[PDB]
């Protein structure tokens, strides 16, 4: 049985914050990882999205005796954190839950990650029930918290500042963050890679056109927070964070460079990334930057571009989990 | 209704000369009636009012102090150079890498690879997770400043007096000469939360040759990052038919948790009313670890005469009680004092009783009535408590039923044993 | 061969704080031996020595003091304007002119010019044989310096010791924090002759409204002269028939006379070792005007084990005596020193008999032979002086046949009246 | 009987200096003036140079009714201070006394004031003598110096500065000084009043062609000291105190402005200056500047115009007592 924490406030306060919790789980095997369901015996409302099928390419690497062969195919997964546009945005007040697992895989097994994101009301409903994925069962706990007025962050009670304006203590907070894709007709607004290239390069990015962004929750919980802000101090923490650790922040052995098909349909390579054996570390599911229309990625054994400075036959990740520096008093 | 209470009188035969080792978060009160040697009716009166000590210090902005977390990892490549390709550390904010170029022999390679001297085996030691913790300055220079005031018969004068000042009359001089302090230049001042609640001291903060685990290893400077290196050497563990890892055998815990661990080691530091600048840092020691050494002289050419005509009038009346007589509880005693004949005169008043005075309050009087609180600590069941000048006290007094960092000199003579338990 | 002529020993269970008020012309020599509580045979050397105190003052210069002669002369013409025609006073240094122009009347007009409203009475006071007779100075800021040097065990460190700065080690700690001094800002300095002869001190020194007889009347300022005004009126006195003499009731005696008149009323002051710039004036005050405030603690965590291991071995024989053992005539001792294992240690040698040390003399020592000479008065008849340290001295002593501004203080028990007039 | 005081020396020293001694005596008529000579009954040897006749353009003035009438002529006196070139430079050496007067005078009266310089020598063999001034006695008193190594100067003992380079106490001493007419063929270095007219002028005078110098003695005794000599600082100390003092360093009723002609043989005026009333001040003896060869003047009664701003009728006086600052050693 794995660990799902909750960290539930006093109050449920100004009505729009969300609880999130997450647990990586033990390897499973890579033939397993298309079979995966998500089961709950919970008292809450599971939004439907998540569990439906999604298509990816699968993208794999073999030795060979430049030592490599990779190939790609397009697949079916479920329940991948693929959210759709508005349903966290809204949560709080749809009172819907959101469960959903990213995977973190090499050539052989895969460590799923469970994320849940809810109504601060099931803090209220709810101490304790379960998850199932696979064969593996998660203990969710709701746990009230030691503090008076915000979170435990690093063994500390903190509450960040909550004005508009510009006016403190600074407290080192976890961000979570899942990617959404989203279109626009007209123009460059969504243009989310286009935003990282800004913040991170030299010269002008020929294509990449990926429409999307990301929303975030800060700490155990919080208001949704959109990437990018443009005049939000904390959008352009989480961003610069992104653009230096693009596979989040927190043995595994590199091989070495490998590029491929996606999808496996394409004449040439379209991404590129380094193979490695041992331990996965890095989550291994993005998106292609250089298409408009998503093109998903399950890489096993691949460490997928994510490095912003490029310009070609990169990624961005499907969640991401780092860590930013607020102000606000610790009493 | 006077009684004897009054003050310790002093006659000027000779010169008056004082020294004074005054404590950090302490106000003195010295007063006395200096008095002609030639007329014994002929007094004036002599106050010395200090301020507490305002510690003013230039320091540095050495910037924020960051805290990450320990992470290895291990890049393996069959052919080319570890100089060829690029690894998820060297995108970190702090990363320190060390490579086995061309070091591949055949027995700490894999499966595959039957290759020798031709890999590439690269061990990257980055950190996350870094969050600031507290905010560090260095002292650059110190200085010492005090506020005094006297009044010498109808004559008043205040002024700050620093190091290199002096508070100079035609008949009173103060000096401030000496200052034993706890602080001292190049001393690195580190506070975790806000000012008021204090920080720590430390010495060997380190400058130049930063390592992972020493006070002020990681610093987000304002130019930018500022990484130090490691506390260790790196070694390639392999075994037969599998992909050599890397370890490392040094200090994993930060700089943060160190200090954590041994804080009780350090020395610590309180705050009072602090200011600070892009330049200094203004704030009062209430811990009283420091002493101020203060020279006042008073010459006997005073001019009985001239600080005669005229005196400074007053008159009180006690109005108001509050509190218990019993020691511990406290009284607060409500006089209204009426200064006439001066403008504005420096003055003490006292909560006296028919034998003792348990309490003062030293106030700027004005021309006018004034209203002036005393606490008082002490007395007995009919203890008829009233408000006193140095020797007229008011008409009537009052009766109850059932530290502060003021330090008095009046030179009163106090109550023998006549005046215990009783 | 040695006698018990030790320093006063002291044992560290507490901290040692001193307070000390250095004369100005004097220099002290503090020296103890800390023991450790934990071990009555183990005990360290600890120096003290303070220099003498040395005065900076930035100054502005005045320029030199003039002397000069009262002179008046009276010009008269019949007709036309007082300022049509030239005077001889005008192309004087200092003149100071009053013309009673068109107030010509009758009876103070002489035989000739029987006009009315139509002449000129022009008087001129000016000044002759301006010879300098001192320079002036004006003091603008004030800082006084010491020099310390602290012997600690092994270690030895020196500093000068400024108001704003103290001599901060491991152990020891020496600050100086007040300085109660004879001179302030704005005060003028007059040198009448050389600087070694010292000056006199002016307060009332005249910038803006200079009168004949004041302090400071006639300048020579490196621009130019710089005349004053008088002090008194003019008048006409005049006779029947006779020309028109001019009168001036007023001041006639210079500045400079009336100084040299009431020359006992004014502050006086000598220096010594003088170093004059464009912008300074660096001396010694050997009147002993001057007392500062030196705080000096040493903390009890010494660490004894650190400072005994290779102490500094000293030796010393008696080799030359000169003078009398007569209270008043003086002998000096000549010592041969000679210091191992230390590349340079500070302390003392005391010319020491039987009972009693006549004298001593403080030295830092080099590895080798050092010749120290040490001054002493007193003794008797049969007292065999030898040259002494801590506790070992000489082999052997001498015998004798038939105040230096100096301050010793080692805590020694001195004899008591068993040596007095034997 | 007046007294003129000589301080004597402890030492003769370097052989080449000179004492000095002056006493200003009470007023005679004007009548007697032309008859004055000085008898000496001291054991020196005098100069015989002095008693000679010399020609001088007496200038007077009376009331009339600008207001003044004035006048001149030619006459002869004797006795004056008008010393050859050499006799005071080289007395040291020649033994030689110069005794000789000048004279301070208003319309009726004049003050001689009688001028003794000669050998240090004379204070071995002389303590006391008598000069005689038509019916005044003079009473020159040699008296030995309070000082060892210097002179008594306003009541201190000073020792002024010896060296010939640059380097002190600073003490004023008294200048005497003597005009000496003397001619070059050739050039303006004898051109004395050129020398004041550099140091005090804006514009170029035409016409100031006197040629001369001064000889100073310097204290109660010194060596000679020529002006000018440029290099000098002592030589430039007396010109310019002579600039700003043209009638000597130290009640008389001014009338006004009065002109002259001197020789009176000249058709036009050629002379300046102030008539007065009254007690007699400054000398009444100079020449003119605009003449190479010396037009002496005495003029009774009246200042002669000195001030050196001015270009024409100005003189030059025939003796100059002052004072300068020196820097030595007070002892
Ligand atoms: C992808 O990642 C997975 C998970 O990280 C990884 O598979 C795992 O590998 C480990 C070690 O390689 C396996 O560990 C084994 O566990 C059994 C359980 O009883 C042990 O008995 C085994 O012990 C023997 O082997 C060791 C060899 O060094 C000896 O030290 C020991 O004394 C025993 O002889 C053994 O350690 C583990 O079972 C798998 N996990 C899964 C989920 O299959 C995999 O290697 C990674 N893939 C790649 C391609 O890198
Ligand atoms: C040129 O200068 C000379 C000298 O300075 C000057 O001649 C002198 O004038 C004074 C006063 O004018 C004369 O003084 C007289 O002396 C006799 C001597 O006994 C006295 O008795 C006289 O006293 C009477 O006069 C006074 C007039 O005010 C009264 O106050 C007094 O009580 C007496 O009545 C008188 O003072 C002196 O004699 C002459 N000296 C000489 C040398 O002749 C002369 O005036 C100046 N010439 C000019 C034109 O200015
Ligand atoms: C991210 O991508 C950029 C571009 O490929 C890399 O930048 C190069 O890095 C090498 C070695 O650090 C330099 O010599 C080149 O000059 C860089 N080129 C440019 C255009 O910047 C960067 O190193 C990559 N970051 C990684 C792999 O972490
Ligand atoms: C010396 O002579 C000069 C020139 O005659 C005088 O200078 C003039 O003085 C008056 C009043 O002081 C000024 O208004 C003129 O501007 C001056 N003219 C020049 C050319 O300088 C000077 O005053 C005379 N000195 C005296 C009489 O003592
Ligand atoms: C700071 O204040 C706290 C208040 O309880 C006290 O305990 C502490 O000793 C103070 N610091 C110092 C250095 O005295
Ligand atoms: C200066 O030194 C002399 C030496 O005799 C002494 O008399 C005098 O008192 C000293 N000056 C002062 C101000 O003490």
């Amino acid at each position: 049985t794995g660990e799902l924490k909750i960290e539930c406030p006093h109050t449920i306060g100004l009505g729009q914050g969300l609880v999130i919790g997450s647990v990586e789980l033990p390897p499973v095997p890579l033939t397993q990882v298309e079979s995966l369901k998500l089961e709950s015996s919970c008292n809450f409302d599971l939004h439907t999205s998540t569990s439906s099928q999604q298509p990816f390419t699968k993208w794999t690497w073999e030795m060979k005796s430049t030592s490599f062969q990779t190939k790609s195919s397009e697949i079916n997964l479920r329940g991948l954190c693929l959210v759709p546009p508005l349903v966290i945005e809204t949560a709080a007040r749809t009172r819907k839950t959101i469960a959903c697992f990213d995977l973190s895989c090499n050539q052989t097994a895969c460590q799923p990650t469970v994320f849940l994101i809810g109504p601060i009301q099931t803090c209220i409903t709810t101490k304790s029930c379960l998850l199932g994925l696979g064969d593996q069962r998660i203990q969710v706990n709701y746990e009230k918290t030691y503090c008076v007025s915000g979170q435990l962050v690093e063994g500390v009670c903190f509450n960040p500042v909550h004005t508009m304006a510009l006016s403190y203590d600074i407290v080192t907070v976890m961000v979570r963050c899942f990617l959404i894709a989203k279109k626009v007709s007209t123009g460059d607004s969504m243009k989310l890679e286009k935003s990282f290239e800004t913040l991170v390069q030299k010269t002008s990015c020929t294509g990449n056109g990926f429409q999307g962004y990301y929303i975030c929750l800060v700490g155990s919980s919080s208001e949704p927070l959109y990437i990018p802000t443009l005049d939000d101090y904390r959008s352009a923490e989480v961003l610069s964070r992104m653009a230096f650790a693009p596979h989040g922040e927190d043995a595994m052995r590199i091989i070495g460079k490998v590029t491929g098909k996606a999808p496996s349909t394409e004449s040439s390579d379209t991404i590129q990334g380094v193979a490695f054996s041992g331990n996965p570390l890095y989550t291994s599911t993005g998106v292609l930057t250089a298409k408009d229309d998503p093109v998903y990625i399950w890489a096993p054994g691949i460490i997928m571009e994510g490095n912003h400075s490029v310009c070609d036959k990169k990624t961005l990740p499907l969640t991401w989990t780092g860590f930013i520096p607020l102000p606000g008093e610790i009493e | 209704t006077d009684t004897a209470h009054g003050s310790g009188i002093i006659p000027m035969r000779t010169d008056l000369e004082l020294d004074f080792s005054l404590p950090s978060s302490a106000s003195y009160t010295y007063r006395r009636q200096l008095q002609n040697p030639a007329n014994e009716q002929e007094k004036i009166p002599f106050h010395l009012q200090i301020s507490k000590q305002v510690i003013h210090a230039e320091i540095q902005h050495l910037g924020h102090w960051m805290d990450g977390t320990f992470n290895l990892k291990t890049a393996f490549h069959c052919y080319g150079s570890c100089e060829k390709y690029a690894y998820p550390w060297q995108t970190a904010g702090c990363f320190i890498e060390k490579d086995y170029e061309y070091e591949s022999g055949w027995g700490c390679n894999p499966p595959d690879c039957p290759g020798v001297g031709t890999g590439c085996t690269a061990c990257g030691v980055y950190l996350d997770k870094l969050k600031s913790v507290g905010k560090a300055f260095k002292i650059v220079s110190l200085r010492y400043t005090r506020k005094a005031c006297i009044q010498l018969g109808t004559e008043q004068t205040c002024k700050s007096v620093d190091s290199n000042d002096c508070l100079v009359t035609t008949s009173v001089k103060v000096c401030l000469i000496g200052t034993v302090s706890k602080f001292q230049p190049s001393d690195t001042l580190l506070f975790l939360g806000p000012l008021e609640q204090g920080g720590l001291i430390f010495k060997q903060w380190c400058t130049t040759t930063c390592q992972f685990g020493d006070p002020g290893d990681i610093m987000s400077t304002p130019v930018g990052m500022k990484c130090p290196e490691l506390n260790g050497s790196f070694r390639k563990k392999c075994a037969f038919a599998t992909t050599p890892v890397c370890q490392f055998d040094g200090n994993t815990l930060s700089g943060y948790k160190r200090m954590i661990a041994t804080k009780d080691s350090f020395q610590s530091f309180n705050v009072t009313e602090p200011h600070i600048s892009a330049s200094s840092l203004e704030w009062i020691d209430p811990d009283s670890s420091l002493r101020d050494h203060i020279n006042v002289i008073v010459g006997r050419d005073l001019s009985f005469q001239d600080l005669s005509e005229t005196p400074c009038q007053v008159d009180l009346a006690t109005t108001s009680i509050d509190g218990a007589w019993g020691s511990g509880v406290g009284f607060n005693l409500v006089c209204s004092v009426s200064l006439t004949e001066c403008s504005t005169f420096l003055t003490s008043i006292k909560a006296c009783d028919s034998a003792m005075c348990y309490g003062s309050t030293t106030a700027n009087l004005l021309r006018g009535q004034n209203t002036v609180h005393i606490v008082g600590k002490g007395g007995h069941s009919g203890s008829k408590f009233m408000c006193c000048h140095d020797t007229k006290c008011s008409s009537t007094g009052l009766v109850a039923a059932a530290d502060s960092d003021k330090i008095f000199d009046d030179g009163a003579p106090e109550c023998g044993i006549s005046c215990w338990f009783t």
